[PDB]
RNA sequence: AUGUGGACCCGCCCCUUGGGGUGUGUCCAAAGGGCUUUGCCCGCUUCCGGAUGGGCCCGCGUCCCAUCAGCUAGUUGGUGGGGUAAUGGCCCACCAAGGCGACGACGGGUAGCCGGUCUGAGAGGAUGGCCGGCCACAGGGGCACUGAGACACGGGCCCCACUCCUACGGGAGGCAGCAGUUAGGAAUCUUCCGCAAUGGGCGCAAGCCUGACGGAGCGACGCCGCUUGGAGGAAGAAGCCCUUCGGGGUGUAAACUCCUGAACCCGGGACGAAACCCCCGACGAGGGGACUGACGGUACCGGGGUAAUAGCGCCGGCCAACUCCGUGCCAGCAGCCGCGGUAAUACGGAGGGCGCGAGCGUUACCCGGAUUCACUGGGCGUAAAGGGCGUGUAGGCGGCCUGGGGCGUCCCAUGUGA
């Protein structure tokens, strides 16, 4: 009685939860960054960073995150996480930061 | 071309942000008498320095905020209330048009 | 007080011509001078000289007419036959160089101050201007 | 006035009242008969003009002048509204088409059979 | 369609003749000779003083019944005139006959316009060589019109094209009449021809 | 793609397109940036066919893709003919 | 994993509102399928451009009621955040107390806006229907997902209203797509043909889909073109009208005589179609070669060939067209002025006449005439119109001279004005 591209929908399903699925984890893993970063933890925080960094751009050569958006991202956290370990924390590696 | 306008400040009283009264004078489209308008503008001063009075310039910007897309340009001419009493007391006579 | 001066010229004038007068006299400025002066050079009126009254200036305006007719009312024609402001204080009236009058078919004429002064509808043509039309006249 | 007025208020644009409102913009609008009826004119003349009172789609009851020589309209009969009053009847603003629904044309008509809904009658045989 | 019935009512009733029918509106009686007065029970009664409406009226009519169209089509021509180049009226008459059913009695193959146009109509003329069946078409300049084969023969051209031997064919005209063809050579200016009527009113009219 | 194309003009039986620069999710008698000449497709005119076959070209470097029925009218304009 | 190259933080560099360059550190790429196969082709991934299509923002313009005069809590600004392709009070905290309005806020009523369109001498006034550009909606609402792109008519979830199916065991639908039905209404069509062409989607390409579109169908709804004939034909029959009974009218009208010949019958028969593809050349440039027409055996061409529908309005004045009869303020007409009371050119019929003609009238509405909202282009002693009289706020307007500025105004050039 209908098309049956509705397949077009059932396509969205997955492409919804494995992009969503990768969208939950970024976030998670930029929680710990943050934390850390806030107890002068700077070792095991650019750990982090550096996971979150790749985390990000690995989806946005995908269809979830495009554009600006992983840069926004970055941007704003390298621009705190720093931000955060001028509380002496000591930068215990660049391995995040061109500093 | 960046639209370019010329008025006087009657607002201090917003954090770093000012509003400019602009006239213009043009003849009416059927009538043709030369007449005058008026439209306020609510400016950004980021270093709130410009004050009652300060005949100045503004230009069009990226929106700083809802209301506010024009930034201050150049004082030209400091020290104009007289100007700024006109825009008061016909706001002041206002209350006396309040239907009672 | 006079709100307009410009007009007041003219109206003495007219008040002066239904009459047939020699004179006519009336306060003066730069701007009312080089305003009749083409009265002269068209020819509508002798002419004038400034002059001064009781202290103060004036321009005597000097009035041509035509024959002395004869019938009833042997009264002359009018140089002047029509004259009027049109530009006022309560509405300006400003024309481009094509929006510009035929007066009369050629035979009016009207007077504009422009880019280059008191021109006529013949010249600011001709020099491509237009500007405050004063007057017109015939 | 002067001019300075002219901006302040301009000039009014007249507007134009309708004087057949039953219709709403429209050339015509059917109807149905209440009463039926005579009525006198103004002084003026004299007679015993027929008119109907109709009762129409929008709840409207106007009164409906019936032209020509005789008709067939009782009561309960649909009917159809023009438009144009009759100015000897005061109140009446309307006329009823002929030879449309339950009112019918002008019998032995030879004339202005456009109106009065008289079709065209053999002249041969 | 077109007016049909009654002619010689109107070679008066305008109370000028005007040569509507054949040899006839030509002959000693058309239907004013005898009667050149008004139409209907109220012929031989005295006029009263025309209104201006009735003066340019009557000189209207008098005009599209000489040559014979609609209203329809008649009033288009005046206001295309109307609307052209400088006198933008008097060249009317200019349009009214480069119709071909009109120039077709002037080149004299017929001699009543409705005679021309029932030719036309049925196709028996051609110009430039196409068979031409529409009495509206506007010709120009050098157009060419010429009867069809099938129809060179023909008792009514022969005698109908023959008596045209006697008169100077219009100005702008011009026929080879054992060629059977003709050339539609200018536009007629107001001299060309001072027909019965004053143009002057029919604009004055028209413009109500 | 943008694209050129026959976009319809004239009358019922009385073709007469107009060869045409546009989105090719426009109208096919949509708003076009640029007409580049006409076509009858009935012969009954001597200017039957017309380009501006500089602008032509130049769409069509920076990536215009006329249509299986445009390039034939374009090929029958020496816009592919290319010299030696 | 590779890294041309890109992104992010700090630096200086230039430039300048997050533009460009670079330093270091750290993160990022993937794809194969088909062969005239050993070479090419269709695809893959990063970056910069181009072009096209947009998102957001700004200035000016855009209806009626002041018998709506005061409005405002995300309200206004700030700071910092959240969010987006990105600005922003867009959302969220916190801080400040601002923001708007007689230049008409707020409220109410109506409306999709424009190119255009109608009228008008114009200035205007009126209007937004087909066509084109943009916005908005997809039963009423809300929401997000996928995605370059939507919060999506013929995709998805939820609520409501409504209708339908069912062994009732429960489930289903969204014509404002094309036709079509119903209801409402004074009123608006075929449940047609074809992808032949144009355009669009997919594919290397054949080819596929296309109620876009190209045609056909219905409706005098409009514009246009054409027919129901032409020449002849009487001092001018009959019938019908008047009549001062002498006559006049219809009327060259008919008849009648010649001529042509709409229709219809026969034959022929399109344009609209040239490319995709195919040959050689490298499938490119090139010549060249080939298939396909829904409309349709249609228009048009030839021959044959028949005198073949006319109606509607008006005929007191304005306003063109007049006489008998009937009627007797009755029956009736009417756009206004008004006609009918036993002599009606005004009713009704008739003869005749005027006016258009497959049309003629009517009703409704817009503009004109109306210079009767008057800018162009009007008035206020008695015709409608001077505030009962002051003082005065905003506002409008402003004398004589010389400078600077050149806002208005004026000129030129240029872009734009689809
Ligand atoms: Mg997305
Ligand atoms: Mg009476
Ligand atoms: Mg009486
Ligand atoms: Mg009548
Ligand atoms: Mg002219
Ligand atoms: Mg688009
Ligand atoms: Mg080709
Ligand atoms: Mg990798
Ligand atoms: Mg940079
Ligand atoms: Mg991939
Ligand atoms: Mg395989
Ligand atoms: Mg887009
Ligand atoms: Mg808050
Ligand atoms: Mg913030
Ligand atoms: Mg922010
Ligand atoms: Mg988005
Ligand atoms: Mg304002
Ligand atoms: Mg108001
Ligand atoms: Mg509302
Ligand atoms: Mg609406
Ligand atoms: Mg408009
Ligand atoms: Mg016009
Ligand atoms: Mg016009
Ligand atoms: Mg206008
Ligand atoms: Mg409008
Ligand atoms: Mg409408
Ligand atoms: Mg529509
Ligand atoms: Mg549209
Ligand atoms: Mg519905
Ligand atoms: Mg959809
Ligand atoms: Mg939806
Ligand atoms: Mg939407
Ligand atoms: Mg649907
Ligand atoms: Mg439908
Ligand atoms: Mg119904
Ligand atoms: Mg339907
Ligand atoms: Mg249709
Ligand atoms: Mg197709
Ligand atoms: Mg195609
Ligand atoms: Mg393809
Ligand atoms: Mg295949
Ligand atoms: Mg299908
Ligand atoms: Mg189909
Ligand atoms: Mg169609
Ligand atoms: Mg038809
Ligand atoms: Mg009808
Ligand atoms: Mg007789
Ligand atoms: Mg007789
Ligand atoms: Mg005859
Ligand atoms: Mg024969
Ligand atoms: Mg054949
Ligand atoms: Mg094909
Ligand atoms: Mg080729
Ligand atoms: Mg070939
Ligand atoms: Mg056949
Ligand atoms: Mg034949
Ligand atoms: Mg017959
Ligand atoms: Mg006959
Ligand atoms: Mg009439
Ligand atoms: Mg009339
Ligand atoms: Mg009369
Ligand atoms: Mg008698
Ligand atoms: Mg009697
Ligand atoms: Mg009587
Ligand atoms: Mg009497
Ligand atoms: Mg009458
Ligand atoms: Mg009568
Ligand atoms: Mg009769
Ligand atoms: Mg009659
Ligand atoms: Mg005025
Ligand atoms: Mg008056
Ligand atoms: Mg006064
Ligand atoms: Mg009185
Ligand atoms: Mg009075
Ligand atoms: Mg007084
Ligand atoms: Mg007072
Ligand atoms: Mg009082
Ligand atoms: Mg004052
Ligand atoms: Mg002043
Ligand atoms: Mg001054
Ligand atoms: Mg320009
Ligand atoms: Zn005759």
């Amino acid at each position: 009685r209908n098309l049956s591209a509705l397949k077009r929908h059932r396509q969205s399903l997955k492409r919804r939860l494995r992009n969503k699925a990768k969208k939950s984890a970024i976030k998670t893993l930029s929680k710990k960054a943050i934390q850390l970063a806030q107890e002068g933890k700077a070792e095991e925080a650019l750990k982090i960073m550096r996971k979150a960094e790749s985390l990000i751009d690995k989806a946005a050569k995908g269809s979830t995150l495009h554009k600006n958006a992983a840069a926004r991202r970055k941007s704003r956290l390298m621009r705190k996480v720093r931000q955060l370990l001028e509380a002496a924390g000591a930068p215990l590696i660049g391995g995040g930061l061109s500093a | 071309p960046k639209k370019v306008l010329t008025g006087v400040v009657v607002s201090d009283k917003m954090q770093k942000t000012v509003t400019v009264l602009v006239e213009r004078q043009f003849p009416h489209p059927l009538y043709g008498k030369v007449i005058k308008r008026s439209k306020k503008y609510l400016a950004h001063d980021p270093e709130e320095k410009y004050k009652l009075g300060d005949v100045v310039e503004i230009i069009e910007s990226r929106p700083i905020s809802k209301r506010k897309r024009f930034r201050v340009l150049r004082l030209v001419e400091s020290g104009r209330m007289d100007l700024v009493e006109k825009y008061l007391i016909r706001r002041q006579n206002y209350e006396s048009l309040s239907k009672r | 007080m006079l709100t307009d001066p410009i007009a007041d010229m003219l109206t003495r004038i007219r008040n002066a011509t239904r009459v047939y007068k020699e004179s006519t006299d009336v306060p003066a400025s730069r701007f009312k001078e080089e305003i009749l002066r083409i009265l002269a050079r068209e020819g509508f009126i002798k002419g004038y000289e400034r002059v001064d009254v009781d202290g103060k200036p004036y321009l005597r305006v000097y009035l041509k007419y035509g024959p002395r007719r004869q019938g009833p009312d042997p009264r002359p024609e009018q140089v002047i036959h029509h004259i009027r402001r049109i530009s006022k204080p309560g509405r300006r009236v400003y024309v481009g160089v094509k929006e510009i009058p035929r007066v009369r078919r050629g035979l009016g004429i009207a007077i504009l101050s422009t880019s280059k002064g008191v021109l006529t509808d013949r010249e600011a043509r001709k020099l491509g201007v237009g500007g405050e039309l004063i007057c017109e006249v015939w | 006035p002067t001019i300075n007025q002219l901006v302040r208020k301009g000039r009014e644009k007249v507007r134009k009242k309708s004087k057949v409102p039953a219709l709403k913009g429209a050339p015509f609008r059917r109807g149905v008969c209440t009463v039926v009826r005579t009525v006198t004119p103004k002084k003026p003349n004299s007679a015993l003009r027929k008119v109907a009172k109709v009762r129409l789609t929008s709840g409207y009851e106007v009164t409906a002048y019936i032209p020509g020589e005789g008709h067939n309209l009782q009561e309960h009969s649909v009917v159809l509204i023009r438009g144009g009053r009759v100015k000897d009847l005061p109140g009446v603003r309307y006329h009823i088409v002929r030879g449309v629904y339950d009112a019918a044309g002008v019998k032995d008509r030879k004339k202005s059979r456009s109106k009065y809904g008289t079709k065209k009658p053999k002249e041969a045989a | 369609g077109r007016y049909i019935g009654p002619v010689c009512r109107l070679c008066r009733r305008e109370g000028v003749k005007l040569y509507l029918k054949g040899e006839r509106c030509y002959s000693p009686k058309c239907a004013m000779e005898r009667r050149p007065y008004p139409p209907g029970q109220h012929g031989q009664k005295r006029a009263r003083r025309p209104s201006d409406y009735a003066v340019r009226l009557r000189e209207k009519q008098k005009l599209r019944r000489i040559y014979g169209i609609s209203e329809r089509q008649f009033r288009n021509l005046f206001e295309e005139a109307s609307k052209k180049k400088g006198v933008t009226g008097s060249v009317f008459l200019g349009l009214l006959e480069s119709r071909l059913d009109n120039v077709v009695y002037r080149l004299g193959f017929a001699v009543s316009r409705r005679q021309a146009r029932q030719l036309v109509r049925h196709g028996h003329i051609t110009v430039n060589g196409r068979r031409v069946d529409l009495p509206s078409y506007r010709v120009r300049p050098g157009d060419e019109i010429a009867v069809a084969e099938k129809s060179r023969n023909l008792e009514l051209i022969r005698q109908n094209l023959e008596a045209m031997k006697g008169r100077k064919v219009g100005p702008w005209l011009s026929l080879d009449v054992e060629g059977m063809k003709g050339k539609f050579l200018r536009l007629p200016d107001r001299e060309d021809l001072a027909l019965p009527v004053n143009e002057q009113l029919v604009i004055e009219f028209y413009s109500r | 793609m943008v694209k050129i194309r026959l976009a319809r003009f004239g009358s019922k039986h009385n073709p007469h397109y107009r060869i045409v620069v546009t989105d090719a999710r426009r109208k096919r008698d949509g708003k076009y940036i640029e007409k580049i000449g006409y076509y009858d497709p009935r012969k009954t005119t001597p200017d039957w066919l017309k380009v501006d076959v500089e602008r032509a070209r130049y769409w069509l470097s920076v990536g215009a893709q006329p249509t299986d029925t445009a390039r034939r009218l374009l090929r029958q304009a020496g816009v592919f003919r290319q010299e030696a």
